[PDB]
């Protein structure tokens, strides 16, 4: 049920089978055999098991965090508005990592999927994750252990200053 | 089983037993069996060559060159029988030794699918406790005064005393014990 | 006139090639009886115990507990700032850990100056 | 209690009492040197591992070849048979080091003259087709390579 | 010719 | 929190006021029915800590701590019914009562929200253990051993108090969650650097580090079982904890001063491991394997990153359920044997099987057997030191190797063997002891299926 | 050779030692405590061949598959195969095809 | 292998007979080398090391030089492998 | 073997450097030289997953065994005649690197022969 | 493509069945054993599916079927990579597992704890197939560090040797000197690639750099007793015939060159860690062969040979030829397996006996264990269309036609010659002659298991190495043409250590005596690095400590100087303030001092 946009997959290209030898394949047994054997009663057992899901249906529901002001906007030792925009900020973090996550899991599949051709057609992915990972270092790496939203708002403006520097 | 070793080796144990480890070696360089016989004769011969000088000095003298000569020809992987020290086999069977003492803590239903085995180890537990004072005053009587001064054990002077520190030795674990 | 063996710590003499194994005296024989005694009256001791029906334990060797003991318990007692344990101590104690100090704060040190002139590769170090 | 090792002796009676606690030979017994290192009166047996005993001989304890009583050496968790061994070897030490050592050296030495003169066959570099390989090799694909052409022989 | 076992008590 | 204070407080009552017959099985009915309560509190919600009370809070830090004491009592009480037996009445609900009151201390400890608490709670921790050690122990060397412990905590702790008691006077609260909010960076001056010192200092002792650690091997040799198993799995995470929520305070200046800490930890880890190869007393040799992997825990700490606090929690974790496990099994042998040489009792797998196989599991764990939790905080501890200095592998895979190096060769001695012969006490292990046992491995090998619970805060 | 007291003493432990042992032999009766399964004549010849060959097999093929179904639609990405290699032959989904120029000298 | 006393006295016997200096004839259990026959101290050697590669143990040499007769070797082995019948 | 004997017991400069081969151009002597030519497509190695190592001038006959292994399965000695074919290929590019060898060596020593020219 | 999963998953997921079961009654009963044979054999059965599969389409797979845990952006998840390597060493390993305990069924039946030796095989396997079927490299070290302590645990399965203990010690000290390297590669990858998945490791590395391979190189010396780390194998023969064979001859002792093939394309870039392996390999082949010329205990000899190979295949590694050494683990793990089964069949006839000077004309005594290992031997030496042909004869092929360091590849034709040196060795003293063990004759190779587990690796020597090179797809391109003598080297070597192995042992029968040659000592004595390396060390560290750490430092120095100091200190103030005079014209002194002084200095 996954999102194919979220996790793109290249559209499937199988050969037909084109035999040109009469001994018989084994593999075309053995996997019809497999498929009578195990397939067809994991096929029904899964089939009973979504008519009980289906009886009773349940629906549950992913929670919405509306916007709350950020740390810019907070005055000193306003603990109310620190602590809304921390945890803001927080959220913020591990929403990122996972869509580091994803980018990552997109180039690990791209990796097995290509075959021996990775190094040239997995480089789309490899720029996706080498862009994501240098925003990402950027903005969270080195805060440190007790990390916090004052801190990467003071590395940001360390970097704004180094780039006002920069243009002199 | 071992016997109770003596303070020093005599000259002829001492010659003995480089005329055995000097066979053994040469039996390990003399790997097929008519070579060995052939070099062991020779090496008898050499023994009997000397095996009469009546200076003692001039004999230490020769069984001193002998062990230098015996170190420098010693096999490096001299042949060690399987379950000798150093053999492949040595200690092998050791944890599966289990001391008699153990079985005295079993439960009294595992004593039960034994009961005859249980019935003869109570009685050699009532041989062991008579013969203890018994033992112990024999060896009072036999220790000289200033001590034991060799470890040697008398053996059961009169019948129905058994003989002295008997336990241990009779009781020992069997060598393959499974 | 084969070479000779040369004994050595991790390579005892054996004592076929003993020098004084073969230049015996009428006291060397003496203190090896006496040494057998000794021997035999522990082994007797020993024997008297682990024998004995009633006995129900370990039999307290004191050899043991003395080792123990001067393993562990004697050896401050015993000790006295020397002039060879004061410089041992130094060395094998604090001489250490400013190796480590100057290995590690040179690491460290190169590897700031190189990331202040941004000039070390950090393309995916996301987890530290 | 006296059984308890002690401090260095110094006056002859403390040697003979130190030899009768630790059940040795008074002319046997030799303390560790005083020098502060907390050994104190604990005999300096010799430093032979417990390999080196005879193993026919019946000790108190077979697997450490041990016997009770025994004074115990200060090393002895060191020179278990499990641990560190001291027996006599077949060849003597300093040719052994020098013969290993020898030959870990000229080994290494010689893998250097590999390096230096380096065994190939008489042939040309392997040619591949499109520059090399470059876009199949990870080549950046709008960059135009610098051609890299091979010519049939 | 069977030959009793001496082995740690199991029952426990 | 007073879901699992006030019955820990009932706890006492109910002792004092049991029948004689059934002091033991009342505790441990009731200590297991609370560490059940406190497994509620490993919910924790992912960005913010669970603010139960102004006084009490618990994070994903202090929660597993809790349930490990918590879970560490019951086990207590059963190793310690075995030497207690002869003791009369009173005594034994006396001791009880100090393994109770310990237990109260350091949940109170682990979830007060004030550092001046936190400091009361913890020092308070002394008076039980040293009432344990210095009344309940075996030995004549029991009444130095508490007092090295006792004045070796103290003199960390003090100037501890000193410093925090400026801090509530400059900063004005001493509260965790306001000192992390505000938490104004320090500055690189004598006075900051002598108050990250006396900050530091404490913790530092509390986890036995180089050169501060004698008091450690002292007190669990000469302590009961009992008070064993909480030093090793307990009161030497204190230090760890304090110094990971200690460590806001003083952000600057620990880079600076984390080098000679850091240096005598990764040296000391590889000295008291090589230590542990010649110890000829098994307490003492576990006592120094729980010395050198307190050393990784305090290296995670002082290089402050991310995976190396993760780290440091699972091996608080790990370690002070493997250090108790060991601890309680080498104080199986001296029950039966009364010496804790370890020459002196050798072939023991022969004897008592299942027992061999206790000590195996442990071994294994100790020496960080994947994919034990000791094994995963292990891991990112290095890999963390590794991206501070590549250098570090060096010295951290030494102490690997000198670790699983005297854990098996604990193992082969005590375990492996021909028997010793005079010896004729040896029983059958008691189903208590075995239960004791599995009761240690099993939540061990449990938690890694879900490593995450053990995974600390910054997870 | 033997001191006359070491033969005495080594026969006399030679006749303990020879009477524990026998002791030792195991008597013709060794009580063992006396049907959970009812099954007596189970054919051994193929009842427990077909018995193992489900349960170690067949049951295990299930599970695991089940555990596919399971695993696959519930996280993107869980199983990942390698593209099939395609040469100048046709495709299921499109029924593409082409030819490799096959301009090659055929001779050789 | 049961190794049975009468299986050991056979073997060392049938070693015994197989060596030359010894007389096959006058040979016994009870035949001490040193004075019934006339072996001397290097036949005993022989003799024993003959015994331990027919048996395949090694008999210490403290205890080697003791036997002096075949049935105290007869009797060694079986102490040796535990030989009760 | 014994190129490595002339290179390095005997001249250096005279025996070709196989790291710095081939230093002369290919317009050097041979007047027309033929471009390579590669049957196999760059898209057909890929979509092959034919290894870098085996994507060369000899692709094709890799494509066609490949192809052949697949068809032929079970039986796996079906395909003699193509692997024949693909090593013969081989064998050709190995020659024509070996005449590459060759050619350096020639004209290293004509090289060597124009020094002499000068003195 | 969907069957392959179910059924590559299965094949472990059997394996673990028999461990489940140990709680059972079955454990206790004589059935165990035959449970795991038959289990075993079933999974191998399984295993040839996704084989076929395949073989006829390459239906590689990476299955992550559970998310172990997340940490921050890196998502750890147990992982398993159904590739070429896994998919074919899987029956293999099987295949040699079944064949093993068959035999062990017979060799360890007096055994009473049969049953728990069957179930360590077991894990171990199971741990095994962990270390080839994984695509992170933190399922790789759980697989690594569990074969190294189910050989701990098996190499000292008689507790009562005191040698035995030492070798499982020594075994786990070279892996572990090893696994630091193992450690470091993991940190490096965790801190430089963000991932320890093996895809994401090879996406990003394109030219990976040294540290980490190097690491990777001295893991895979420490499982491949590489030379500096070689001691353990040979010391490992200290346990049950059996596990020497399955992990310490054919199936554990291939993990570290299965870790540098599993890392091939990252190797491939870096130059000098090919070098290094190389380099490597060859000193291991030509020590190891020599030290097993002058050994006299054939388990030696067989455990020297099959370190020579591990460095052979190390050789193939450095050669840049990585598909081609896992052919080489592959048709080694057959023969060696067969061997150590035969030279275990030859110890139970003659009552424990492995030493070759007391085994003597069993070529006639026991006829199928001298088919099995003539056929293995020469399977070994490389002959013709067997299965070493299919492996050795190209490795030596692919080493002279390529650039390579010259001693190396000198070192690699003696080695070979060395092989055939030793196989000689063990034929002649062993099977030819006349008998020289004790009189009372045993012999009887007539068990149903002995036979079977024999014939059916004797089966794979001859023909699994035509029918694997033939059915795997072309993964290196061929090294077509080449000189005659070149071709022909392996084979020219191979006999010309024939010739000079048996000319030397017939030797042998010769009546002269002479006093051992220095070279003689030298191998025999293992290059004398077992005696000072296993010394001099162990004795300077363990001392170190008890010296150093223990007692200089822990037990005097520290102790002087924070605790004993400071309460000489405070008690020298006590006995000092406590005077004990209590004399009032001496303390009123005092008071008036003090007087005066509080009067001038605080005004």
């Amino acid at each position: 049920s996954w999102d194919k946009d979220v996790y793109p997959e290249p559209p499937r290209r199988t050969p037909a089978p084109a035999p040109q030898t009469s001994l018989p394949n084994p593999v075309t047994y053995l996997t019809k055999i497999f498929d009578l054997l195990v397939d067809r009663p994991v096929t029904l057992a899964r089939e009973f098991i979504e008519q009980q899901h289906a009886k009773n249906r349940y629906y549950y529901y992913h929670r919405e965090f509306r916007r709350v002001p950020d740390i810019t906007e907070c005055e000193e030792k306003d603990i109310l508005c620190m602590f809304e925009a921390e945890m803001q900020w927080r959220r913020d973090y591990k929403v990122d990592q996972e869509i580091v996550n994803i980018i990552q899991e997109r180039l690990k599949a791209c990796q097995q999927r290509e075959g021996e051709s990775y190094r040239q057609n997995c480089a789309k992915e490899l720029e996706q994750f080498t862009q994501v990972s240098k925003a990402f270092q950027d903005r969270y790496s080195d805060l440190g252990a007790h990390y916090s939203a004052r801190k990467c708002l003071a590395k940001q403006k360390q970097r704004m200053l180094a780039e006002r520097k920069a243009a002199k | 089983a071992f016997s109770a070793p003596a303070a020093y080796l005599t000259h002829q144990q001492k010659v003995l037993r480089l005329y055995k480890r000097a066979l053994r070696h040469l039996e390990s360089w003399c790997v097929h069996r008519d070579k060995y016989r052939y070099f062991a004769c020779l090496m008898r011969a050499r023994f009997d060559e000397h095996k009469n000088e009546k200076d003692m000095v001039k004999a230490t003298q020769l069984l001193r060159q002998a062990e230098e000569e015996f170190w420098y020809g010693q096999h490096p992987q001299p042949y060690i029988f399987p379950e000798s020290p150093g053999g492949t086999s040595y200690e092998r069977y050791e944890c599966y030794k289990v001391p008699e003492w153990c079985l005295d803590d079993w439960h009294p239903s595992e004593k039960a699918m034994y009961p005859d085995y249980f019935a003869k180890r109570e009685q050699w537990k009532r041989l062991r406790r008579e013969s203890w004072e018994r033992e112990v005053k024999q060896l009072q009587e036999e220790t000289p005064p200033g001590g034991p001064r060799t470890e040697a054990l008398p053996p059961a002077r009169k019948e129905g005393d058994l003989p002295p520190l008997w336990w241990h030795i009779v009781t020992r674990p069997r060598e393959r014990p499974m | 006139s084969f070479p000779k063996y040369k004994p050595s710590r991790l390579a005892t003499l054996p004592a076929t090639l003993d020098p004084a194994e073969y230049d015996i005296s009428p006291e060397t024989r003496k203190a090896q009886a006496e040494r057998l005694a000794i021997r035999s009256r522990l082994k007797r001791e020993y024997l008297l115990q682990y024998n004995d029906p009633n006995r129900l334990g370990v039999i307290e060797d004191p050899a043991l507990i003395r080792w123990t003991y001067a393993r562990s318990a004697n050896i401050y007692p015993n000790f006295r700032p020397t002039p060879k344990t004061s410089l041992l101590g130094a060395l094998f104690g604090i001489g250490p850990l400013f190796f480590w100090y100057y290995v590690f704060k040179t690491d460290r040190d190169k590897k700031e100056k190189l990331i202040q002139e941004g000039k070390l590769d950090q393309t995916f170090n996301i987890s530290y | 209690k006296d059984m308890f090792p002690g401090p260095y002796p110094k006056t002859p009676e403390e040697r003979a009492a130190a030899a009768k606690k630790y059940n040795m030979r008074v002319e046997d017994y030799e303390p560790y040197p005083d020098d502060g290192m907390g050994y104190g009166d604990y005999p300096k047996l010799p430093d032979r591992s417990q390999q080196e005993r005879d193993p026919w001989y019946d000790w108190d304890h077979p697997d450490l070849r041990l016997n009770w009583g025994e004074p115990i050496h200060w090393d002895l968790d060191m020179y278990i048979r499990n641990r560190v061994d001291t027996s006599p070897t077949p060849v003597s030490w300093n040719t052994m080091c020098k013969h290993l050592f020898g030959f870990v050296a000229f080994m290494l030495f010689m893998f250097w003259v590999g390096e230096i003169y380096p065994s190939y066959q008489p042939v040309g570099p392997k040619q591949y087709p499109y520059n090399d390989l470059y876009l199949e090799r990870g080549g950046d694909p709008t960059k135009e390579p610098e051609p890299v052409v091979h010519y049939e022989i | 010719k069977r030959l009793f076992i001496i082995k740690p008590s199991g029952f426990y | 929190m007073l879901k699992i204070i006030i019955p820990t407080t009932m706890l006492l009552p109910m002792t004092w006021m049991s029948k004689h017959n059934m002091i033991w099985i009342n505790a441990t009915v009731h200590s297991l029915l609370i560490s059940l309560i406190s497994l509620s509190l490993l919910n924790q919600l992912g960005e913010n800590s669970l603010n139960f009370s102004l006084t009490f809070f618990s994070d994903s830090l202090s929660a597993p701590l809790l349930v490990l004491t918590t879970w560490l009592l019951p086990l207590m009480l059963m190793a310690s019914q075995s030497h207690l037996s002869k003791e009369t009445t009173t005594r034994k609900k006396l001791y009880i009562t100090m393994l109770i009151l310990l237990q109260l201390f350091l949940i109170m400890t682990f979830t007060a929200t004030e550092l001046i608490l936190f400091y009361i709670l913890f020092e308070a921790t002394l008076v039980p253990t040293l009432i344990i050690i210095t009344r309940w122990g075996n030995q004549t060397e029991r009444l130095n051993a508490g007092l090295y412990f006792l004045f070796y905590t103290l003199a960390g702790s003090l100037p501890l108090l000193v410093a925090l008691v400026y801090i509530q006077n400059t900063t004005g609260s001493l509260n965790f969650l306001i000192i992390h909010y505000w938490s104004h960076p320090l500055s690189n001056s004598w006075s900051n650097i002598f108050m990250w010192l006396a900050c530091i200092m404490a913790f530092m002792v509390k986890m036995p580090l180089y050169g501060l650690h004698l008091w450690l091997p002292k007190a669990h040799v000469e302590a009961p079982i009992a008070g064993s198993m909480v030093l090793a799995a307990v009161l030497l995470k204190l230090g760890g904890y304090g110094m990971m929520r200690i460590t806001t305070i003083l952000n600057p200046l620990t880079n600076y001063m984390a080098y000679p800490f850091l240096m005598l930890s990764m040296w000391g880890m590889i000295m008291t491991s090589s230590i542990c190869l010649r110890q000829t007393d098994l307490k003492s040799l576990i006592a120094y394997s729980s010395v050198s992997h307190m050393a990784l825990v305090i290296v995670a700490i002082m290089i402050q990153t991310p995976w190396s606090f993760m780290g440091a929690t699972a091996l608080m974790i790990a370690h002070g359920l493997t250090s108790s496990m060991l601890f309680c099994l080498a104080n199986t042998n001296y029950e039966r044997v009364h010496s804790r040489t370890m020459i002196l009792a050798r072939g023991l797998q022969t004897l008592l099987p299942l027992m061999a196989t206790w000590w195996l599991m442990a071994s294994l764990t100790n020496l960080a057997l994947p994919p034990s939790i000791n094994l995963i905080g292990e891991l990112f501890i290095i890999t963390a030191s590794f991206s501070w200095s590549n250098i570090t592998i060096i010295l951290m895979g030494m102490n690997m190797m000198i670790t699983a190096l005297y854990s098996l060769y604990m193992l082969i001695t005590t375990q492996r063997g021909k028997y010793t012969h005079h010896i004729n006490n040896i029983k059958a292990s008691f189903t208590r002891e075995n239960a004791l046992m599995a009761l240690h491995i099993l939540p061990l090998l449990l938690l890694t299926l879900n490593p995450k619970m053990i995974l600390g805060p910054l997870y | 050779g033997y001191t006359p007291d070491e033969k005495l003493r080594l026969q006399q432990l030679r006749e303990l030692r020879r009477r524990w042992l026998k002791d030792q032999e195991l008597s013709p009766r060794e009580p063992v405590l006396p049907l959970q399964d009812g099954a007596p004549w189970v054919i051994y010849k193929t009842y427990r061949h077909s018995i193992f060959a489900v349960t170690h097999v067949l049951i295990p093929v299930w599970i695991i598959h089940y555990y596919l179904k399971y695993h696959v639609t519930a996280k993107p990405y869980t199983v990942v195969e390698r593209k099939p290699r395609i040469f100048p032959g046709d495709t299921i989904l499109e029924t593409g095809e082409v030819i490799p120029l096959m301009k090659e000298f055929p001779d050789q | 292998p049961p190794l049975t006393l009468e299986a050991i006295k056979d073997r060392v016997l049938y070693v015994l007979k197989l060596y030359d200096k010894i007389d096959p004839e006058k040979l016994s259990v009870n035949s001490h080398f040193m004075k019934d026959l006339g072996l001397d101290s290097l036949d005993q050697v022989e003799i024993i090391m003959a015994m331990e590669d027919e048996f395949g143990f090694e008999i210490p040499d403290i205890d080697a030089e003791k036997l002096m007769c075949p049935q105290e070797i007869v009797d060694y082995i079986a102490d040796k492998k535990d030989v009760y019948e | 073997g014994a190129h490595l004997a002339r290179r390095y017991l005997g001249d250096a400069s005279k025996e070709p450097d196989p790291l710095r081969m081939p230093t002369f151009p290919p317009d050097y002597g041979f007047p027309e030289r033929k471009e390579r030519e590669m049957v196999a497509t760059q898209q057909e190695m890929n979509d092959a997953q034919l290894m870098l190592q085996q994507r060369d001038y000899c692709a094709h006959y890799l494509i066609q065994l490949l192809k052949c292994k697949r068809d032929s399965f079970p039986n796996f000695l079906a395909c003699k005649h193509e692997q024949h074919d693909w090593d013969y290929c081989e064998h050709l590019d190995y020659v024509k690197r070996m005449k590459e060898f060759e050619r350096e060596r020639r004209l290293l020593q004509r090289k060597k022969r124009r020094e002499q020219r000068e003195a | 493509m969907n069957p392959f999963a179910s059924l590559t998953l299965t094949t472990l997921i059997i394996l673990t069945i028999p461990i489940m079961m140990s709680n059972s009654n079955i454990y206790k009963t004589n059935l165990y054993p035959n449970y795991v044979k038959t289990t075993v054999s079933y999974a191998f059965t399984l295993s040839l599916v996704p084989l076929l599969m395949f073989m006829h389409t390459g239906q590689e797979m990476i299955i992550s079927n559970w998310h172990w845990m997340t940490l921050q952006t890196v998502e750890l998840s147990l992982s398993f990579k159904m590739d070429y390597f896994s998919v074919m060493f899987i029956p293999v390993a099987l295949f040699v597992t079944w064949s093993i305990m068959e035999f062990s069924m017979w060799y360890m039946h007096s055994d009473p704890f049969i049953n728990r030796f069957f179930k360590y095989l077991v894990l171990f396997l199971i741990t095994m197939m962990i270390l080839v079927t994984a695509n992170n490299l933190f399922q790789l070290f759980i697989g690594w560090e569990g074969v190294g302590i189910m050989s701990f645990l098996l190499i000292g399965w008689w507790h009562g040797r005191t040698d035995a203990n030492t070798a499982a010690l020594q075994a786990i000290l070279y892996n572990r000197i090893g696994d630091i390297g193992f450690v470091l590669s993991m940190a490096w990858f965790l801190t430089h690639s963000n991932a320890w998945d093996l895809q994401q490791i090879f996406m990003l590395n394109n030219e990976c750099p040294n540290m980490p391979l190097i690491g990777l190189l001295l893991a895979a010396a420490g499982k491949s007793a590489q030379f500096g780390l070689h001691p353990w194998l040979p010391s490992a023969m200290e346990g049950p015939t059996p596990v020497s064979a399955l992990l310490h001859s054919s199936t554990m002792v291939v993990a570290g060159v299965f870790l540098l093939i599993r890392f091939y394309p990252l190797m491939e870039t870096n130059k000098l860690v090919q070098t290094m392996t190389l380099c490597l390999g060859a000193i291991t082949t030509l020590f190891t062969a020599l030290c097993a010329i002058t050994q006299n205990d054939i388990k030696k000899i067989v455990a020297f040979s099959t370190s020579s190979q591990l460095g052979l295949m190390m050789v193939t590694i450095g050669i840049n030829q990585p598909h081609l050494a896992f052919l080489h683990i592959c048709m080694h793990a057959f023969f060696k397996a067969m061997l150590f089964m035969c030279s275990g069949s030859i110890i139970h006839s003659l009552n424990d006996e492995q030493d070759i000077r007391k085994m003597g004309g069993l070529y006639k005594a026991m006829p199928f264990t001298t088919t099995a290992l003539i056929i293995g031997s020469l399977a070994l030496t490389g002959m013709p269309y067997l299965t070493g042909f299919y492996s050795k004869d190209l490795i030596i092929e692919a080493v002279n036609m390529s650039y390579t360091n010259a001693w190396a590849l000198l070192m690699t034709l003696i080695a070979t010659s060395l092989t055939a040196a030793y196989s000689t060795r063990i034929i002649f003293f062993a099977f030819l002659g006349k008998p020289r063990f004790p009189p009372l004759v045993l012999i009887n190779e007539n068990n149903p298991l002995l036979i079977n587990s024999i014939k059916r690796l004797l089966i794979g020597s001859i023909f699994a190495g035509f029918i694997i090179s033939n059915n795997i797809p072309p993964m290196t391109v061929p090294n077509t043409t080449m000189p005659l003598y070149m071709k022909m080297t392996a084979l020219i070597v191979t006999i010309m250590g024939f010739m000079l192995a048996l000319e030397l042992n017939n030797t042998t029968y010769y009546l002269k005596f002479k006093y051992p040659s220095q070279t003689y000592k030298f191998s025999n004595m293992l290059g004398y690095y077992p005696s000072i390396m296993h010394r001099l060390p162990t004795y300077h560290n363990l001392s170190m400590s008890q010296k150093s750490a223990s007692s200089l430092l822990d037990l005097i120095w520290l102790e002087t100087i924070l605790p004993k100091t400071t309460s000489f200190i405070q008690m020298k103030m006590s006995i000092m303030v406590s005077n004990q005079k209590g004399l009032i014209k001496l303390y009123f002194l005092s008071f008036l001092i003090t007087i005066m002084i509080s009067m001038t200095l605080f005004n």
